[PDB]
DNA sequence: GCATGCTCTACTGCTTCGATATCG
DNA sequence: AAGCAGTAGAG
DNA sequence: CTCTACTGCTTCGATATCG
DNA sequence: AAGCAGTAGAGCATGC
């Protein structure tokens, strides 16, 4: 807490405080001394992060040092194991340079305890260890990239088994597991991307599905991964349409029918509309005269919707935002703007800018 | 120490074509056959075992002279059974469409103990038989089939499909025959070998002819297979004098299994290159390593640790001064009750297998303890390492043999008080008069010990002392599936070993009555959740936008439901 | 409850009337008590070393307690039982501990019963930990204290009441007091006919040195009938095999434990190796099966864990010598399922009537095959004081399997002619006794503790336990008066 | 699209026991 | 530790 | 050449180790 | 590998 306090002011004493928490952590027996002892050293990694301490924090020995653990795991209990691997993670994303001969060896590490936590048919899953590598294979994803034309071996597996992790379960409390998933998804679609345009209805069924959630954090979580789905799935479209029409117009048939009805609840509507806009370089490629009846009838649903039907009083202006960013995608696709509908949209935008202070 | 076994197997016309209600005859000999051969091969034995069918479309047997001695194959010989038997009993048998000679098929059979086993020196010498009973026989070779291996020491086991009298699953002690399970032929055949077989014997070759179904769940395979356990020699010494000189023999102990899983490493699959050290750190803040000799055992007295040395261990230490199976005193029955036996094992104590006196000493003994109805109380130690310890050695009187069983008894250390609260002087515990008469109900409805039409006669259905170990084969079949198939996953269960391990339908199907009373006689309400759900099962879940009165005339023109 | 420590308070007289005993070729009461508190540290040590014990001396001159109170010495705090607060205890010991307790501790003082026993609630206040039973030795042996006064007889009668009415239970171990042990005067009332010394001290000073556990259940299981009918048990167990408690690693030149870590390394580049690139093996001659640590404990899992019933059975069936495993005791658990100890119950009297057993398959653990098993019933045996010796439910009898058992070669049957049947049956007359249960002791366990007693208090030399397993060879032989020479004439031939 | 408690679930520590590998 | 049974030192 | 040791090896109980 | 006591915070209801 202190150190969330105060900041980088804590620098000249943050190689004490390091070995202070390594120290707690070999020779303290309690998980419930080891558990903030890697709490200190995460938070203190993430804070003195982009700064020249990182030398004096011996990255590579901290390495060995929590590397050694998971040989001799020997009943590590669970919510110690989550923080070491989510230590180990994070020694791949902050400091790279005294970590690249021994990424390889921390993959092996993260893909054998997913396998053995997920695909046992033994025992019941540990979801702390669960959570734990999924955090630390999303830092460890960070600089040390394992993509789908590199090998996709690596990333296919990394692909099934967030997959397994971000699936629905009826009675379920105890959302880590879901989110750590959702939230390497949403950093690094791009990552896994053959692996994302087969798995294409189940991946937007599940994360529209997700979206609706009663948790703020799983929601969030959720709405950042689908517009990251969204996002690598038509840059997939756009470069090949001789074969993926028929996904495009799932796509767009989907993003309709939820614009169509009025089940709205504003995020479900936020949702269709950005990625409705989104789906426009495809539309640009396949037909080339699509692009001009979107943000034809864009804007004159913006219109319509908070311009000069002046039903203004209510949740109205709250998906305003979102409405400008699809007519912002849909205007760079489309060449020769109709000149008809340009007050319009200057007229939605400084109305954007009027109701800036209510959000 | 060592035996042979020579198998043979039915491939005739009729062994594999019927298959009306029930599994097929041949491929129940595949099933018996791989489990009599799958132990032999994952026991490590010292064994030979030749496999020799009959029905087949070849020959090549020793004398092969005329019509005699025909289709008659020795697929090998006596010889140590690796897995190319294992894969071949599977896949290198396919049935046969030819009906072929049986009583034939012994006297082909007797002719390999005396030409393969010309040098060697054995112990045991047995021929397995699975047939059908079903093809014109010769009735040659009668006397000779009988004075022949009486004359050169030979065992012989006989199998039917059928032995001497709910769907037939693979037989769950229930219906060990059908309606009509048995030709004429049949019949003809099952009169000769019981008649041969009480002629070559008396009273007791009836016990060596076994259905399929009652050998898949028994153990009769390797009846006059298995080895004699090694005696405990001692002297039972009931004062300082008195000296009976005794040998005893481990009548039950949980046999586990043998053979460890190695650990080998991923990618390399080698037990060699892996190798693990168990180092000793201290608790400072850099873990020093400390060496095998700066380290003392102790021991926890209290809320220290106190060192005690190891030379100092064996030096303080209770001193058993060797072996002893004495005698503290002859207490009565009833006063060792059942339900303090306490060790692993069960001793037998026989005399000295040579000894005229000792053995009418410990007669005399045995029966002394019969008659008072008091059992003794002994001092057993197996040797000068072994603990001492006290049990209870009570009369086994029987008129085949007679012996002393011994079975370990606690001591005070080993014994728990535990109160408990009682239910009989309960108040709100206590049953109503109609739930009485209900769990009555159920109780009479499934017994499983039916007296037949004799005098006090108490034979029992399904019995639990006779069914092999199911641990042992789901061992020995997964172990089969991936030293066959060494890529697809594990196998599930057979169907025999739930059909062994099920009570059968007689007492299933009957007591569905009182099952269905006592369900609704007897409110039962839980409140947990959670129990035996898997990461297997948590995580294994499957298992142009420009188109988007005269319309409805464009639905009603085209195709469209009912009108108006 | 169950992890609630039993607290002892022992409470010592040492004020006048223990340090001139009238024999002189006798024990003093203040040794007598020292004595016994010495063996009830030593018997709790290693018979249950998570009890809290105190030892307080009230009727001394110099004082040690938290209030500052007048003439009350607290020696030790309620904690666990060690080799220092024997050690400690030794100085007291005999007829010079007199004179080493005297120069230290106070003699003779005037004192108030209602303090010292405020200073041993406030022991029982101060323990963090959760006590089943509290608990107060009262080593005294004036009766009728503060005799010449009424304001402290009253104010100690009342603070009793305070005691009491927290839980805590004092009695008294009443020493010599010649001319009687009159305990009507003051230590009726006090507490929850003229004596002499007592029934309590003397098997108080018996230690007995035997592990007790308290009761857990082992196993709580579901006992289904098809699939529907559920009924909750707990599988208790009556017997277990003492064994002896494991050592501990230590550091020759600190005595401190020491750490041990065992890791996997091949021996090819030297580098850690994870549980995630082994697998397992068997090699038969050539074949080489190869599985994995998690399809090892595929093979095992047949059941789910519980008790599947499977019908019922004549007892007669049940051969005394079909023995393999220590039997377990089911009882019936009303809280997992509702009703469950009526159906047990009713199944338990209605089994107690003919001799049936339930037979099932049991299942304890989750990958473990199923033992076939016998739920053998049995009633309760008890007496007038309420003391239970078998309670009530089923004993869960393990039967072997068909490769558990063995077979015998083949014995002659060569009987005795009656003479001799009859003269051994007198020899087996002649060595009766009555075996009860808890007769016999482990020698190895008691020499073991022992030892550990002899080395941690380092006294002189091990005690040696004298033995019990053994047999008494004169006793046996001067039993059978000469008898055994003519029964082995008439049974043995005259030679060797 | 925030603030405050409340319930209760899931985890840890300790301890016993049993299954497995190993050694005189 | 503990013991019985195949093959090698004994004149 | 016809009788007793060495190795094998096979066993077994106690001990330590691990879920 | 499970019983058994003890607790801490996750997730959720609720607020007019
Ligand atoms: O081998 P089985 O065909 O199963 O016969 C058994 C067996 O008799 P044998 O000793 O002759 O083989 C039993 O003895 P074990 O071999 O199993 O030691 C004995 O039963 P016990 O074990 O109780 O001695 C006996 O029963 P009985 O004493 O009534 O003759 C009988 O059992 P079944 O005839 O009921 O099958």
């Amino acid at each position: 807490i202190f150190l969330e306090k105060m900041g980088q002011k804590i620098a000249p004493y943050s190689v004490e405080i390091k070995n202070t928490c390594t120290s707690v952590y070999t020779k303290d027996r309690a998980a419930k001394c080891k558990i903030p002892a890697l709490d200190l050293l995460i938070k203190l990694l993430q804070t003195f992060r982009s700064s020249r301490l990182m030398d004096e924090f011996k990255i590579g020995e901290l390495f060995s040092k929590f590397y050694g653990e998971l040989a001799l795991k020997k009943k590590i209990p669970d919510t110690v194991l989550e923080k070491v691997y989510e230590l180990l993670g994070l020694l791949g994303e902050v400091h790279p340079s005294e970590m690249i001969n021994n990424a390889e060896n921390l993959f092996r590490a993260f893909l054998g305890e997913l396998k053995t936590q997920m695909t046992s048919a033994v025992r019941e899953p540990k979801l702390p260890v669960l959570a734990g590598c999924l955090k630390g294979l999303s830092s460890l994803l960070c600089n040390f990239t394992k993509s789908m034309e590199e090998d996709p071996q690596t990333s296919r597996e990394i692909f099934n088994f967030v997959l397994k992790a971000i699936r629905p379960q009826i009675d379920l409390k105890r959302y880590a597991v879901p989110s750590a998933g959702l939230r390497l998804f949403a950093l690094h679609a791009s990552q896994f991307s053959t692996c994302l345009l087969d798995n294409y209805v189940s991946l937007f069924e599940v994360l529209l599905k997700w979206c609706a959630h009663t948790n703020v954090e799983l929601k969030k979580a959720a709405l950042s991964a689908l517009e990251s789905f969204l996002k690598q799935v038509s840059n997939m479209v756009a470069k090949n349409a001789e074969m993926h029409k028929n996904k495009l117009q799932y796509f767009m048939e989907q993003f309709y029918g939820i614009i169509r009805n009025v089940d709205s609840n504003n995020k479900e509507l936020s949702i269709a509309i950005r990625g409705y806009g989104l789906f426009a370089g495809p539309c640009k490629v396949i037909n080339a005269k699509d692009v001009d009846f979107m943000y034809v009838e864009l804007i004159q649903r913006c219109k319509q919707m908070f311009l000069t039907q002046t039903d203004t009083g209510d949740d109205r202006v709250y998906q305003m935002p979102s409405f400008l960013q699809s007519v912002a995608s849909v205007l760079l696709y489309l060449d020769t703007v109709p000149e008809v509908y340009t007050p319009v949209l200057e007229h939605l935008v400084v109305m954007q800018i009027d109701s800036f202070p209510q959000y | 120490n060592k035996a042979a076994v020579v198998l043979c197997m039915d491939v005739g016309f009729t062994m594999s074509n019927s298959i009306p209600g029930i599994e097929s005859p041949f491929e129940q000999a595949k099933k018996v056959i791989t489990m009599f051969v799958q132990r032999q091969v994952f026991a490590e034995n010292k064994d030979e075992i030749a496999l020799v069918l009959f029905g087949t479309d070849g020959t090549d047997n020793p004398l092969s002279g005329g019509d005699q001695y025909q289709n008659i194959t020795v697929h090998r010989h006596l010889m140590l059974p690796d897995f190319d038997l294992l894969e071949d009993i599977e896949s290198k048998i396919q049935p046969g469409s030819q009906q072929a000679d049986f009583l034939d098929a012994l006297i082909v059979s007797m002719d390999v103990i005396q030409h393969e086993t010309i040098g060697k020196k054995f112990e045991k010498r047995h021929i397995e038989i699975f047939t059908d009973l079903s093809s014109r026989f010769s009735k040659s070779q009668l006397d000779i089939i009988i004075h022949s291996l009486k004359k050169c020491d030979i065992s012989l086991q006989f199998f039917l499909p059928f032995s001497l009298g709910g769907p037939f699953r693979l037989g769950g002690h229930g219906p060990s025959f059908p309606l009509k399970g048995i030709t004429e032929q049949q019949k003809e055949g099952l009169e000769i070998v019981k008649m041969v077989m009480i002629s070559l014997e008396g009273e007791d070759g009836l016990d060596e002819i076994y259905s399929f179904s009652e050998s898949l769940r028994k153990l009769c395979v390797f009846k006059k297979i298995e080895r004699h356990s090694i005696h405990w020699p001692c002297r039972l010494t009931i004062g300082s004098n008195l000296s009976i000189r005794i040998a005893a023999y481990k009548s039950i102990l949980q046999e586990r299994v043998k053979k460890t899983w190695t650990v080998v490493d991923a990618k390399t699959l080698k037990k060699e290159d892996i190798q693990k050290e168990t180092v000793y750190c201290l608790n400072d803040d850099d873990e020093t390593e400390v060496l095998k000799e700066d380290i003392i055992q102790g021991f926890r007295y209290g809320s220290d640790i106190v060192p005690f040395s190891k030379v100092d261990e064996e030096q303080m230490k209770y001193k058993s001064e060797g072996k002893c199976f004495s005698v503290l005193g002859f207490c009565k029955s009833s006063q060792v009750q059942r339900r303090f036996f306490m060790g692993n094992q069960v001793l037998k104590v026989f005399a000295a297998r040579d000894d005229e006196a000792a053995a009418v000493a410990l007669s005399s003994l045995i029966h002394a303890l019969d008659d008072l109805d008091m059992v003794a109380i002994v001092r057993y130690a197996y040797d000068k390492r072994a603990n001492p310890q006290v049990g209870v050695a009570f009369p086994h009187i029987k008129h085949n043999y007679e012996c002393l069983v011994y079975v370990q008894l606690p001591f005070m250390e080993d014994l728990r008080q535990y109160m408990f609260s009682s239910l009989k002087n309960s108040k709100k515990y206590a049953p109503t008069e109609a739930q009485l008469n209900a769990v009555d109900a159920l109780i009479d409805s499934m017994s499983l010990a039916k007296k037949d039409e004799k005098t006090d006669t108490l034979e029992d259905l399904f019995p639990t002392t006779k069914i092999p170990n199911p641990r042992f084969q789901r061992l020995f079949q997964c172990l089969l599936h991936r030293a066959l198939h060494p890529r697809e996953p594990l196998p599930p269960i057979q169907q025999h070993i739930w059909n062994m391990l099920n009570p059968p339908a007689e007492v299933t199907t009957k007591s569905q009555i009182p099952l269905s009373k006592i369900k609704t006689l007897f409110p039962l309400i839980e409140a947990k959740k959670k129990d035996q759900v898997t990461a297997q099962e948590i995580f294994q879940d499957n298992h142009s936008v420009s188109s988007l009165a005269e319309n409805f005339r464009v639905l009603v023109k085209q195709k469209k439901a009912s009108f108006e | 409850k169950y992890s609630g420590r039993d607290s002892l308070i022992f409470l010592v007289d040492a004020s006048k009337a223990m340090f001139e005993s009238q024999s002189e070729d006798e024990l003093t009461p203040f040794d007598m008590s020292i004595q016994c508190i010495q063996s009830v540290y030593i018997s709790k040590i290693i018979s249950s070393d998570r009890d809290l014990l105190a030892v307080v001396f009230y009727g001394t001159e110099k004082d040690k307690n938290s209030v500052n109170f007048k003439n009350i010495y607290v020696l030790q705090e309620l904690d666990n039982p060690g080799a220092k607060r024997i050690l400690e205890l030794d100085q007291f010991k005999g007829q010079q501990g007199q004179k080493r307790f005297q120069d230290m501790m106070g003699h003779g003082s005037d004192y108030s019963l209602s303090e010292v026993l405020w200073v041993c609630a406030n022991l029982f206040s101060d323990v963090q930990f959760k006590m089943s039973h509290k608990r107060i030795m009262l080593f005294t042996n004036e009766d009728n204290p503060h005799g010449n006064d009424s304001a402290k007889a009253s104010r100690a009668r009342t603070k009793a009441g305070d005691l009491r009415d927290t839980g805590i239970f004092l009695d008294l171990m009443h020493l010599k007091k010649p001319g009687g042990f009159d305990i009507s005067l003051f230590y009726r009332d006090i507490i929850s006919v003229h004596f002499e010394e007592s029934s309590k001290l003397e098997d108080l000073l018996r230690k007995v040195r035997a592990k007790e556990t308290r009761k857990r259940a082992l196993s709580r299981l579901k006992l289904k009938l098809n699939k529907d009918i559920v009924i909750s048990v707990g599988i208790y167990n009556l017997v277990q095999k003492a064994l002896k408690p494991p050592p501990i690693k230590l550091y020759r030149e600190t005595n401190e434990p020491v750490k041990t870590k065992t890791r996997t390394f091949n021996t090819s580049t030297g580098g850690l190796l994870l549980p995630s690139d082994t697998k397992r093996s068997q090699i038969y001659g050539s074949r080489q099966i190869i599985l994995e640590k998690e399809e090892t404990e595929e093979l095992k899992r047949f059941d789910d864990p519980g008790l599947m019933l499977m019908g019922f059975k004549p007892l007669v069936l049940l051969k005394k010598h079909h023995y393999l495993r220590p039997s377990l005791f089911v009882y019936p658990e009303e809280s997992l399922v509702i009703g469950s100890s009526t159906l047990f119950s009713a199944l338990l009297i209605k089994c107690l009537e003919k001799e049936v057993a339930a037979l099932c398959r049991y299942t304890p653990r989750r990958n473990i095959p199923p033992y076939f098993v016998a739920l053998v019933p049995q009633e309760e045996e008890l007496d007038d004081q309420k003391i239970q010796v078998t309670p009530p439910g089923f004993q869960l009898v393990f039967l072997p399997f068909a490769d558990d058992k063995r077979k015998m070669p083949f014995t002659e049957k060569i009987m005795a002619t009656p003479e001799q049947v009859g003269k051994m049956k007198a020899i087996v007359e002649k060595l009766r006794f009555t075996y009860r249960s808890d007769s016999f002791e482990n020698p190895v366990l008691q020499q073991h503790f022992r030892n550990l007693e002899a080395l941690a208090l380092d006294l002189m030399e091990p005690e040696q336990a004298v033995d019990l397993t053994l047999p008494k060879v004169e006793a046996m032989n001067k039993r059978l008066g000469s008898l055994v020479d003519e029964f082995k004439e008439l049974v043995y031939p005259p030679d060797y």
